[PDB]
C-alpha cells in the first residue's frame, strides 16, 4: 500500500564515490607426531 | 602454522567511475566534463 502521496519532485544530493574493497584470508596448520620402542632380550644356558 | 591476508582498496573519485578496474580507461575519461568531480576542498566557511 502506497502509505504518502507522490511527490512532484525529490531532493536529492549527488555521491559518485565507487569502492571495491577486496579481503582474503587463509590459514594452514599442520602437526605431525611419531613414536616407537623397541625392546629386546637374549638368554642362554650351557653345560658340558 | 602458516597465514596469509590479502586486503584490496579501489576509490574513485571523478572521471568514469565504471572504469575504476580499468586504469587506463579511466585515464582515458578524464578529460570528459560530465565526470568532473571536487576532489578536494581549500577553504570552508561557517554558514552563520
Amino acid at each position: 500500500r502506497e502509505l504518502i502521496v507522490r511527490p512532484d519532485t525529490l531532493r536529492a544530493i549527488i555521491n559518485n564515490r565507487a569502492t571495491i574493497e577486496t579481503t582474503t584470508m587463509e590459514a594452514e596448520f599442520t602437526e605431525t607426531l611419531m613414536e616407537s620402542n623397541y625392546n629386546s632380550a637374549s638368554v642362554k644356558v650351557s653345560a658340558p | 602454522s602458516q597465514n596469509r591476508k590479502l586486503n584490496v582498496k579501489y576509490i574513485v573519485n571523478g572521471g568514469d567511475y565504471t572504469k575504476i578496474q580499468n586504469t587506463e580507461e579511466w585515464v582515458a575519461s578524464t578529460n570528459q566534463s560530465e565526470h568532473w568531480r571536487v576532489i578536494e576542498v581549500t577553504e570552508v566557511t561557517a554558514v552563520a
